[PDB]
This record gives structure tokens, C-alpha cells and sequence, in this order.
């Protein structure tokens, strides 16, 4: 086995709650 | 058991860190990190001897040994010559040479181009709020 | 009826009549011109 | 149409503009214009309709010709009822297209009308003081020109948040 | 002349407005990958046609990369050849 | 504009677009390239592909033992890693065919 | 337009009031661990992706 | 207002005969030039109130907002800024002295014009208390505020207008 | 020597256009199930406006297929050289000396001669998709609120106009020292210098 | 085009016009901007209606992008542009 | 006599030796025309490459060529780090660092050679109206996209540095001979450096194509 | 009572100190130095007054 040259990736971010309110207000 | 005097410490350090009387101009944290690196550069002679040889060639006294020793033993050097079993590896991409594979990328640039030790040492000099600094390094916080 | 009571922009807006999603296509070229 | 741009007219033959205006793209303009004229008819005190047309001069929009009265607001008056009615009428077409042809097959045809509605809501809040939490204060400036920008503001971010929230809820009510 | 629209640097880096860049980018990436995958899936079942048409095109003629110092459309012989190859394979 | 005879063209192509190349010993590569080159160069005015419903819709153009029902749409040569010794599968078998009229 | 609007759950307001890794789809490269590519309800990968394609895909979490 | 502090002038002539470019007019009785050399605090407050009165009267009679307010707040806002930054009458900071202010520039810089008109009722007559800047190498402009100071200063402007 | 390099170059060049025309023909004359026809492949701005403002998503996906056919064709026909480069001889991925030689060839990207994309194709693709997102407000209509309206981010708060309008010379006199500061501290005078 | 600007009453304090004239200009301007969009002979090749400018920017230019998250730049990835 | 101190001559000579050595063993690079260290005692050092009119810029750039150029650019800094030590590295190798980073950003954001960003176009070279000949057109990215691109740029640069270190370490004798020739002669041409390198057992990189 | 306004005034009352009633200010700005000094003197004042 071992690694594969094509593994999926991800980015970690931690947003506050007021920020999520703001981005859900303009998501409409 | 190892015996170390002033001269070997001075030479190893001046090769690894630079001028030796600017500890204040660069902060105590940079000096502590450099001290960790220097301590690790001792404690096995294959590197200590090369460091001393490089120092003595640079200073250029009477005993300049015309060059430092090579970083590779004369065995691996032959195992990568055209009549060797590893010559082909000199032709692969730059993707076969990478020394780091990370599948989670952090929101901070400090965590990408620094080692965990360096981050835990240096993160107090960042220009961010305390709630941000508390999110970097060892999750102990 | 009173379907206009159960209009909800979260789960999609849709009317009563059945989704006139009819369509067709020729090639990209015979549709550009 | 003025350069390499273009994209609005629809009968010239060249790559950008097809010749017979596909019928699926004519049903949509009919729905748009039907919704807009119906809303303009059931709104009290709105202007009166003289003519409703579909793809005039082959442009890919509708068109409604409104005749008004110059002896009622003599080129200077603008009440609040009129502004709210206009916002509703300008969003009617988008809403009708979405209700009939499904929410995914909508087009960009109503994209200027949308911006018009928004514009009204902007002036009602940042320029005439019809906002509740913003109150009577003037905020906008016209950037002297000759990325394009028409207005300009220097209010703090904490007041910009509130002003834009008010604009957004006006648009949602309409 | 400094920047005055700081909004967030606690779990990300944001400035006033921007709200509209994550949606945009995820849409762009998703659609491009879907298109590339459909192209791959079609060409994956027609490899013999590719080999044959390539053999013919080589033996007809092509502009070498180094000979040309100073093909948006197909000639007419090459169109006969492409139509036939599509009919056979 | 430069041209090339048919032999040189089918030598440039080689084992052109077989999906199981990169796994084939160089001798088999050479032989397949030569044989298919003679087919494409000598019979070129009448060579057709065998009817597709006879072999290519049953999924016989690329056959894998670790996926005998084609629920990976013929990408099993790339999605499924090789089974280790003693596991359920050892040894894996792959086949690829080409049929012409 | 006073009294109209949208409720926070999405409803209009008038004026007053797991994938199935059963068959061969379960033998793919990592197949169950955290490094597996995001799948659909039936076991296919997200956009018809396959470990062959020349670009990676992004995990949800 | 004239009958509570005594700073405002007396009204002279009200008219709604469209004449010239305006549709309606309200003229005041000017005082002697001695009146218009200074600008105290009370006088500026009264000027602000008079700026707002028109739109607020239309709204309280008609019962509904109009665009008449649009022409008031603009004027008012300008004056209110001058009340807080330049002259320093407010309570922004404990005293009224802010870290920044915008002093006018002379009308020589503009590419001017010439007309046969008299001096404007107030806005050109109350411009007699300003002392613009004339030479370029003695102009002062403090460093602009920092969008957390700007917050508090614009909030002081808002408080004045609301009162 | 030059023989093999020319072989690689020519193979790549030929397979590119073969795949491009194969996909063109297929989409135009075979998906439709009178006369055989071909496309012209150039996307104007007029065409981009039309496609992004009035057509559905499947039409745009067909256009993108037309754009990327050539690269995908090049991909399907290239020899992965890692196999032979590691066979004829045998922390980095080239340091692993175990893993049965087939499962070893996936530790890093394959060695394909023709990698990367052409910049015109990328420009066209991203422009088409950006128009579709930014001009056709579907699924998110509230993002029109920040339209042609500035917010005064980096600048001096109140600045009067300049000679073309106002004969006043203070803003320009300060701008010149701004530029001095830029050249002396931030950039330098050519790309690559630490400072002036 | 042979040769309004409010920057005179902000920074230069000229203020050579009577209050009723300024008010009348403001009234007519708001009404014109809002209610003369797409009206024959009254709302035409006019630069005072923002929707005409939006339309020209929507059919002529390429999509404009938002501001950036970098520092030392103005709002986009650029420096301040020349004054004269 | 010698206006220049010893250690400065040593550092500049090691830099030029590393750069010329790696520009020599790399397949399909230009040919060295001159290598000089402090000519006429003017404090400076460089490595000229022969300019030709044969290069046709219309021909595309493979990936292998770009990576080779990146390695040639990091060569001199790596040689300094290897021979004299980190604490003695100066800032003289800055333009090479700039060009290496420029190549690494263009491979990722302008040619879609990164497996994680995809075929998205975020940079555009452009020529000035005729300073410098060129500038760029950029695009405003978010933090997610920018971080995903920075990860790959860093991987590329780190791999290039490692390959440069190996290509220098397996040619230690040729490196020693070349730096001693520079330390005693001051200036060399292309033929002479080719001969010095050949008479000491230089090992060329392979070319898989 | 209808002659009242609801013009929001942000820095009114308790909001006259560091956050100034901005909810997101502590996620964007490090705390200044003089603000820390004011917090310190206010804390010592209202924390020795229970003894005073």
C-alpha cells in the first residue's frame, strides 16, 4: 500500500458565530 | 561521555549561527532555538568534524585543509555515478524529492513553513490577537 | 388551494404545475449561431 | 452594443446572437413580462399601462410602456408608497420566472431590474433617511469619474454593517 | 494611507466585504472538474479511433515545432479522413 | 510541413493508447506494436472495428478479476490496489482485447 | 410592504402571523478510513471522480 | 425659536409662486454685518434646526416620508460635521477637541465663475467666520483617524443630529 | 538522442489536435441523436455574454468539453516513465526501497512529457465561469447590495481634487513622497533588488 | 460633449447659490435617477441614472472581482494611482 | 596586493563555482561565456551565459526545463550553505532567489501544474509599453485558495533545494577544483571551465526524454 | 410619543469603553496599550473601593 500521489486534502478554519450569521445573511 | 572546551563550541556555533555577541539584538528566543540546533549538531562526530573542518577552511589559517570533506561518503557517491544502481533517481520529477507530505492545510502561514518546535517558540512575536495565538502549536493551550 | 402558504425559500421555491423542464439541444455550433 | 462587447440583441446572425430567437427563450420573456404587468396592474396608484411588448427590435427582454401624470408630483415629489410599489414591481418578473419555469432555469434577463430595485433601497436608507436604526443622516457621495464605482462612503464598518442589513431586509420584504 | 477595513483575523483573514469569494471559488472548481471528467470518460471508450486517426494524420503532414518559427481548423482531406474513421471505428 | 511514411508513423505511435500499458514487459510491447502496425499500415483502406454489441458492450474490452461486474465502469485497473498475499483475490488477473474486421 | 418578509426557518410571512461500501466499491484505495474520497449515496465518488484523474478532490471534513 | 433664545431673525415673505428655478421661497431679515462676523454655538444649533424643519414639517403634515428630507439632512450633516471637528463645540473626548479637523480652502483654487447674484441668505453669509487657507506651504492636516476613532467621532455627529 | 526527443515532441503535438477535432466532431454531429459540420473554436466576448446569461448549465459544460478535449487526449496516450526509470536500475519518495514495484510507482506524480495547460484555454474557461457566477444572480440575489459602491479602504480621508479640476497642489506633493518611500523601502527599482 | 460637482461646497466653501435652488436641484435629481429609467426622451443617453452605467458595465466589461486581503495596497491588489 | 579581504573572496568564489557547476551539468541549459569574481577589484561577481538568436520563444516550456532552471538558480545559495556553513551565508544570492520563486509561482498559478489547485488561471504576464520589460496581472484570492497554493509552492521550492544539494554533493572534487581555479585566477571563460570540469570527473544529470 | 426617533447611537452609556459596543472588535484588533491601562486603573479603583 503506502501513500497515493492523489490523496484528497482539506483546509481547517474556525470561524466565530457572528461571522456565520453574517455569511448566512448574504447567502440568500 | 563527551569532552568539549571553548574552542570547539566557538567554532561549531560560528559555523551554525554567525556572530556570537548579538544575543540581545536578535532576542533570547532566536538564541534559544539556535542553541537547540547547535546542541543537536554535536552529539555525533560525523557532523562535528565536518563543522570544524569548514570553520578552519573559512578562517584560512596555516592549517586550511584545502577544502572541507564532502557530505557524502565515497560509497554513496559511487552508488550514484553512471555505473551505479541509483543513477535513474537523478531523472525523476521534483515530486519524487519532496521531504514533506501534509494532507491538512492550516489557516495560518506560520504553520506551513515552520516546524512545530519553531512555532511553539516563535508564535509569541506575531501580530495577532490572543485568541488567534492560542490556536497555534500544541493543542494544550 | 392555498399552496402559497407553504412557500419556503430554504427548501427551494416552486409552483404547483409540474416542472416544465422540457428542453433540447443541437450541437454547440448550431446553437451559438 | 459598442465594441467587442455586445450580448443583448438577438437577431443579427453572427455567433453571439441567434437568428430566430429559440422558442424556449421566448416563453421565458413572456412569463417575465406577464408577471411584471400583472403586478403593475394590481398595485394601487401605480402608473398606467399603455403597451406591453415581447422582444421589441429583437432584443432579448420585454418592455412595458408606462404613462404617468405630471400634475400629481410635479417632477419633484417622491413619497414612500411610490418607492415601495416600484420595488415590488421590479422584482415581480424575477419572481414569476422562478415560480413558473423552476428555480434552476432562470436567466440573466432580469439582472438589470434587480439592480434597479436594490438602488432604490440604497437611496431610501443612505440618502433620504427612511431607515429606522440609521435615522436621518446622509452617507453617500458621488465619485467624480469621467473597476467602476458610482457611490462612495467613509462610514465606519460597524455602521456599514447596520446599513446593509437594513437594505437587505427591505429587499426581502419586497 | 493605511487599510481601515479589518474584520477578522482569528480563524481566517477577512476584510470588509469579500463575502462572495468562497462561493465563487467552489463553484468554479466543481464545474471545471465535472467537465474534464466527462471528457475523460468519453475518450476512454474510443482509444482505437484515436490510434487510427493519429496514424493517418502523421502520414499526411504536420508543421514541426522547430521548423515553424514565425491548426485552428481542419483541411478538406483531413475532414474526409475524420468522417470515415468515425464511420468505421 | 513535413510528412512521414506509414512505418515510421506506426513506430512513433508504439503501444499507442492501450490502457494496460505501463504494466507490460518490453518484449510484449515491441511485438504488439509491430503487429498492430502492420494491420494499420497494410489493410488501412478496409480495416474496421468489430461490431460493438458483440464484444464491447458485454465489457470484454478490459476485464478485471477484482471487479467482475463493472461497478467501477472500467477504471478498476486504477481504483483498486493489488491484493496482498493470502488476501481474498491473490492473484489478480487483467485482460485487454482488441478485435477488428 | 410592511409586515411581509421571510421567516428564519424559510417560510413566507404575510402581514399578520451513509454510503454503501458493499460490493467492489468497498475495495478502493483507502475505502472507509479518514483518507477516503467523498462519496455519493450509492457508493460512487463525488463528481464521477476516479483515482486516475490528474487532479485531487477536496474532503468535506 | 426666535421667542425662546432670540438668535434667529424674523421671517419676511413666504411664497409658493414658481419664480426662477425654485417653486417655493422663504426670506429672512438680515442683520447688520456685526452679527455675521462670529459664529457662536447657539446660532449654529439654530441653523441646524432650521435646516431640518422643512422636511420634518412635510412629514408631520402629510403623514408620510418624502424626498424632501433628502435635501435637508445633506445640508444639516455638513453643518454638523463643522460643529464637531472644526469649531470644537461638542463633547467628543471630555472637551470638544478632536485629533483631526478639515479646514476649508480658499475659492481661488477653483476654476471660478462670475454671476450677477447677491450673497446667499446664510450659507454664503455665515461663511464669513471661516478664515480659509491661502498659502500651500503652511497647510496643516493631521493624520487621518483610524476607523475606531472615526467610529466615535461619527457617533458624536449622530448624537448632535438626533438631539 | 535528438531522435527520441523529437519522437516525444511530435507524439504530443499530434495527439493534442487529434483529440481536439475528435471531440469537436462528436459533439456537433453525433450527440444530436443534416449535413456534417465543424466548429470554429473561438469564444468572443459577445458569445461569452450570450452563453453565460441565457443558457443552462449543460450547454456550458459542453463548451468546456470542447476546450479541454486536447489535453485529455494527450493524457490518455503518454508513457509513465517512472516504471522503467526505477526498474532498469532497481524521507523522499525515491527513498523507499521496498513496496512491490507496482505499488511503488504511485508514491508521486507520473513522469509525463507534456504536463501543464495552455494559458488561452484557462483564460477562456475561467472567464466563462466567472461571468456565469457574477452576472446571473441565481441562488444568491443578496450579493448585489455591494455593487457599484466603494468603501474607502486605503487612502486619506478627505482629499480635494487635483489640477485638472482644482489647481491645488498639495495631494500631488504628498504623493511624490509616498512614491519615494515605496522605492526606498518596499520594492526597489527593478524586480529582484533588496532595496534601492 | 461640451463642458454637476458638489466638491466645491465640501472643500472650497464657494456656496454661491440660494438655498431654494440647491433644494430644487436635489429634488429633481433624486426623482430623475429613480423614475426616469427606460422612459422615452426623458431618460436616455444620460449619465445621471446609475442603471444605465450598470448595464454598460454588464455587457461591455469582464466580471469585476472583489477587494483583496493584502496590506500596503489600496483595496485591490494595486497602489494608489496618480493624482494628476 | 589585494584590496579585497580573504573571506569575501572565498564566499564570492564558492557562490560562482556552485552556480557554474550546476549550469554545466544540467541538460539543455545555455553555455557559460565568462565567470569572474571581483574583476578590476570592483566588488562584484557574476556568471554570464552566451546569448543566442537561435532560441525561438514561441516554443512551449516543458515542465522538466522549468524545474531545471529552478535548480540552477538555487545552486549558489546551496553551495554556500554546504561549504561555509549557515552562519556565513550572506544576502548576495537574492536575485536568483527571486527568479526561483517567480518560476515556482508561475508553474502553479499560471500553468495548472499543481495537483491541488487544478487548471485555474490566476497570474498573467504582460509586457510594458516599450524599469523592467514585464509586469503581472493578479487575481484576488481568498485565504483558503491562497493557503492551498502556498503549500504547493513551498513543496516545489523545498524539492528543488534538495536536488541541488545532491547534484553538488556528488561532484565535490569538481567543485573543489573549480573554486580553487577561481581563487587563484580571478576570471575564466567557458572553454576553460569546461576543461577544468571534465578533467576532474564531472557527473551529468540524466535526461529521461 | 410618535415624535420620537429610533436613531441608534452606538457609543452611548456602557458602550463608552474599549469594545464600544462592537461585537467583533476583539476578533480583529489586538488590545491597545492605553486600553489595557484604563482597564487596570478602573479595576483597581472598583476593587479597592470594596475595602474603601
Amino acid at each position: 500500500h503506502g501513500w497515493h500521489w492523489n490523496m484528497p486534502f482539506s483546509v481547517k478554519t474556525e470561524l466565530p458565530d457572528w461571522y456565520k450569521k453574517e455569511v448566512e445573511r448574504y447567502s440568500y | 561521555e563527551l569532552r568539549l572546551d571553548d574552542a570547539t563550541l566557538a567554532a561549531v556555533s560560528r559555523t551554525l549561527m554567525g556572530r556570537l555577541d548579538v544575543v540581545d539584538l536578535i532576542g533570547r528566543n532566536t538564541a534559544v532555538e539556535a542553541a537547540e540546533r547547535v546542541r543537536d549538531a554535536l552529539l555525533h562526530p560525523e557532523t562535528r568534524e565536518r563543522l570544524l573542518a569548514m570553520r578552519r577552511w573559512v578562517e584560512g589559517g596555516p592549517g586550511a585543509p584545502e577544502f572541507p570533506p564532502s557530505p557524502l561518503s565515497p560509497e554513496q557517491t559511487a552508488a550514484m555515478s553512471p555505473s551505479g544502481p541509483l543513477y535513474g533517481n537523478l531523472a525523476l520529477n521534483l515530486d519524487w524529492w519532496r521531504r514533506r507530505q501534509d494532507n491538512v492545510i492550516s489557516w495560518s502561514a506560520m504553520e506551513i513553513l515552520m516546524s512545530r518546535r519553531q512555532v511553539d517558540l516563535y508564535k509569541q512575536d506575531a501580530d495577532m490577537t490572543e485568541g488567534a495565538i492560542a490556536k497555534l502549536g500544541p493543542p494544550p493551550a | 388551494s392555498n399552496w402559497w402558504a407553504s412557500i419556503n425559500r430554504k427548501t427551494g421555491i416552486r409552483g404547483p404545475d409540474p416542472a416544465p423542464a422540457e428542453e433540447h439541444t443541437n450541437g454547440p455550433a448550431r446553437d451559438i449561431i | 452594443t459598442a465594441g467587442d462587447g455586445g450580448g443583448l440583441v438577438g437577431g443579427e446572425g453572427v455567433e453571439g446572437s441567434p437568428d430566430p430567437i429559440p422558442p424556449q427563450l421566448r416563453r421565458a420573456v413572456s412569463v417575465y413580462e406577464a408577471g411584471k404587468a400583472l403586478l403593475a396592474y394590481i398595485t394601487p396608484d401605480y402608473e398606467e399601462i399603455a403597451r406591453v411588448s415581447v422582444c421589441p427590435l429583437n432584443v432579448l427582454t420585454g418592455f412595458t410602456l408606462f404613462v404617468e401624470d405630471e400634475d400629481k408630483n410635479v417632477n419633484a415629489i417622491l413619497t414612500r408608497s411610490e418607492l415601495e410599489g416600484r420595488m415590488v414591481v421590479h422584482l415581480a418578473g424575477r419572481c414569476a420566472e422562478k415560480l413558473v419555469m423552476g428555480e434552476g432555469q432562470m436567466t440573466g434577463m432580469g439582472s438589470p431590474d434587480l439592480f434597479h430595485a436594490n438602488l432604490i433601497a440604497r437611496e431610501m436608507i443612505m440618502s433620504m433617511g427612511m431607515g429606522r436604526r440609521t435615522g436621518p443622516i446622509d452617507l453617500l457621495r458621488v465619485a467624480a469619474t469621467s473597476p467602476f464605482y458610482y457611490h462612495t462612503t467613509d462610514m465606519s464598518t460597524e455602521q456599514a454593517r447596520v446599513a446593509l442589513a437594513e437594505v437587505v431586509e427591505l429587499l426581502d420584504a419586497a | 494611507p493605511k487599510r481601515r477595513r479589518w474584520l477578522l483575523n482569528n480563524g481566517s483573514w477577512n476584510f470588509w466585504f469579500n463575502f462572495d469569494k468562497l462561493y465563487s471559488e467552489e463553484i468554479v472548481t466543481t464545474w471545471i472538474l465535472e467537465s474534464l471528467i466527462q471528457t475523460y470518460k468519453y475518450l476512454h471508450k474510443n482509444t482505437e479511433l484515436l490510434d487510427f486517426v493519429t496514424n493517418k494524420f502523421i502520414t499526411l503532414g504536420y508543421i514541426a515545432p522547430e521548423n515553424a518559427n514565425l491548426q485552428s481548423e481542419l483541411l478538406s482531406t483531413k475532414e474526409i479522413i475524420l468522417t470515415n474513421s468515425f464511420k468505421r471505428f | 510541413t513535413e510528412s512521414y511514411p506509414a512505418a515510421v508513423a506506426n513506430d512513433i505511435i508504439g503501444m499507442g493508447s492501450w490502457r494496460l500499458k505501463d504494466d507490460v514487459d518490453p518484449v510484449i510491447e515491441f511485438l504488439v506494436a509491430r503487429l498492430e502496425g502492420c494491420w494499420r499500415e497494410i489493410l488501412d483502406t478496409d480495416l474496421c472495428l468489430y461490431p460493438r454489441e458483440k464484444w464491447k458492450e458485454q465489457g470484454w474490452d478490459l476485464v478485471d478479476s477484482m471487479d467482475p461486474h463493472q461497478e467501477l465502469e472500467g477504471f478498476s485497473y486504477a481504483d483498486i490496489p493489488d491484493p496482498a498475499k493470502g488476501e481474498a483475490g491473490y492473484p489478480r488477473l487483467q485482460l485487454e482485447n482488441r478485435v477488428y474486421c | 410592504t410592511t409586515g411581509f418578509g421571510w421567516d428564519p426557518d424559510g417560510s413566507l410571512r404575510y402581514p399578520f402571523k451513509t454510503p454503501d461500501l458493499s460490493g467492489a466499491r468497498g475495495k478502493t484505495w483507502f475505502a472507509g478510513t479518514a483518507y477516503d474520497a467523498p462519496r455519493n449515496a450509492d457508493g460512487t465518488f463525488k463528481h464521477g471522480w476516479h483515482w486516475n484523474m490528474p487532479f485531487s478532490v477536496k474532503t468535506e471534513l | 425659536l426666535r421667542d425662546r433664545y432670540g438668535r434667529v431673525e424674523l421671517v419676511e415673505r413666504v411664497s409658493i409662486q414658481p419664480k426662477g428655478r425654485a417653486y417655493s421661497r422663504t426670506m429672512f431679515q438680515r442683520g447688520t454685518d456685526e452679527e455675521y462676523q462670529l459664529m457662536t454655538r447657539g446660532r449654529l444649533l439654530d441653523r441646524i434646526r432650521l435646516a431640518l424643519a422643512g422636511g420634518f414639517a412635510v412629514r408631520t403634515a402629510l403623514g408620510e416620508e418624502t424626498n424632501f428630507t433628502a435635501a435637508d439632512i445633506k445640508r444639516a450633516t455638513r453643518m454638523a460635521k463643522k460643529y464637531v471637528f472644526y469649531y470644537g463645540f461638542s463633547e467628543a473626548g471630555g472637551a470638544g477637541i478632536t485629533t483631526w479637523a478639515n479646514q476649508p480652502y480658499s475659492g481661488d483654487f477653483v476654476i471660478g465663475q462670475q454671476r450677477a447674484r447677491k450673497v446667499v441668505s446664510t450659507d454664503a453669509m455665515d461663511a464669513f467666520a471661516d478664515w480659509p487657507t491661502v498659502s500651500e506651504d503652511f497647510r496643516f492636516d493631521a493624520p487621518s483617524p483610524s476607523d475606531v476613532t472615526w467610529h466615535r467621532y461619527t457617533d458624536e455627529v449622530r448624537r448632535v443630529l438626533k438631539g | 538522442k535528438k531522435s527520441f526527443k523529437k519522437k516525444y515532441k511530435d507524439k504530443a503535438i499530434i495527439y493534442y489536435e487529434v483529440g481536439k477535432f475528435v471531440l469537436n466532431y462528436f459533439l456537433n454531429n453525433q450527440l444530436t441523436q443534416d449535413i456534417t459540420i465543424f466548429g470554429n473554436d473561438f469564444l468572443n466576448l459577445k458569445t461569452i455574454n450570450y452563453l453565460s446569461l441565457y443558457n443552462s448549465k449543460n450547454k456550458i459544460l459542453l463548451q468546456l468539453m470542447l476546450i479541454f478535449g486536447g489535453k485529455i487526449s494527450q493524457l490518455l496516450s503518454s508513457k509513465n516513465l517512472v516504471k522503467s526509470l526505477k526498474q532498469a536500475s532497481i524521507g523522499m519518495p525515491l527513498g523507499q526501497t521496498h513496496l512491490l514495484p507496482k505499488a511503488l510507482s504511485v508514491l508521486a506524480k507520473p513522469m509525463i512529457f507534456s504536463d501543464g495547460y495552455n494559458n488561452q484555454n484557462l483564460k477562456t474557461a475561467t472567464t466563462l465561469l466567472l461571468s456565469f457566477i457574477h452576472k446571473r444572480y441565481l441562488y444568491r440575489k443578496n450579493l448585489i447590495v455591494p455593487k457599484l459602491l466603494s468603501f474607502a479602504d486605503g487612502n486619506i480621508l478627505d482629499e480635494p481634487p487635483s489640477p485638472p479640476f482644482s489647481s491645488l497642489l498639495i495631494p500631488a506633493k504628498r504623493f511624490e513622497n509616498y512614491k519615494r518611500f515605496f522605492r526606498d523601502t518596499l520594492t526597489g527599482d527593478k524586480m529582484g533588488q533588496r532595496k534601492s | 460633449r461640451r463642458p454637476n460637482g458638489s466638491f466645491k461646497e465640501d472643500f472650497f466653501g464657494s456656496q454661491r447659490d440660494e438655498v431654494h435652488e440647491k433644494n430644487q436641484v436635489v429634488y429633481q435629481l433624486t426623482r430623475h435617477a429613480i423614475t426616469h429609467y427606460k422612459k422615452p426622451f426623458k431618460g436616455d443617453y444620460s449619465l445621471a441614472i446609475p442603471t444605465n452605467l450598470y448595464v454598460t458595465d454588464l455587457f461591455l466589461k469582464l466580471p469585476t472581482q472583489s477587494i483583496s486581503n493584502l496590506t500596503n495596497v489600496e483595496n485591490h491588489n494595486l497602489s494608489i494611482k496618480n493624482k494628476i | 596586493p589585494d584590496p579585497i579581504p580573504p573571506q569575501l573572496r572565498r564566499a564570492v568564489s564558492v557562490y560562482e563555482a556552485g552556480k557554474a557547476l550546476l549550469a554545466y551539468i544540467t541538460p539543455d541549459y545555455e553555455e557559460i561565456a565568462r565567470v569572474s569574481v571581483c574583476p578590476l577589484n570592483v566588488l562584484t561577481g557574476f556568471t554570464l551565459f552566451v546569448e543566442d538568436e537561435d532560441k525561438n520563444v514561441n516554443a512551449i516550456l516543458t515542465r522538466s526545463e522549468l524545474e531545471g532552471r529552478m535548480v540552477v538558480h538555487l545552486a549558489g545559495r546551496c553551495a554556500e550553505k554546504l561549504v561555509m556553513g549557515e552562519g556565513q551565508m550572506t544576502g548576495m544570492g537574492s536575485p536568483d532567489l527571486f527568479h526561483a520563486n517567480l518560476i515556482a509561482r508561475e508553474m502553479i498559478m499560471s500553468m495548472g501544474m499543481g495537483r491541488r489547485t487544478g487548471p485555474i488561471d490566476l497570474l498573467r504576464v504582460a509586457a510594458t509599453s516599450e524599469g523592467d520589460p514585464f509586469y503581472y496581472h493578479t487575481t484576488d484570492m481568498s485565504t483558503e485558495q491562497a493557503r492551498v497554493a502556498l503549500a504547493e509552492v513551498v513543496e516545489l521550492l523545498d524539492a528543488a533545494e534538495a536536488k541541488a544539494m545532491y547534484g553538488l554533493a556528488i561532484n565535490w572534487r569538481a567543485l573543489q577544483a573549480l573554486t580553487q581555479a577561481l581563487l587563484d585566477r580571478g576570471t575564466i571563460t567557458g572553454k576553460e571551465v569546461a576543461h577544468i570540469l571534465e578533467s576532474n570527473g564531472v557527473i551529468h544529470f540524466p535526461d529521461p526524454y | 410619543a410618535a415624535a420620537k426617533l429610533d436613531m441608534t447611537i452606538f457609543t452611548e452609556g456602557a458602550n463608552s469603553r474599549w469594545p464600544y459596543g462592537i461585537e467583533w472588535l476583539d476578533d480583529a484588533y489586538p488590545k491597545p496599550y492605553w486600553v489595557q491601562q484604563q482597564e487596570a486603573e478602573a479595576a483597581e479603583a472598583q476593587a479597592k473601593q470594596p475595602a474603601a
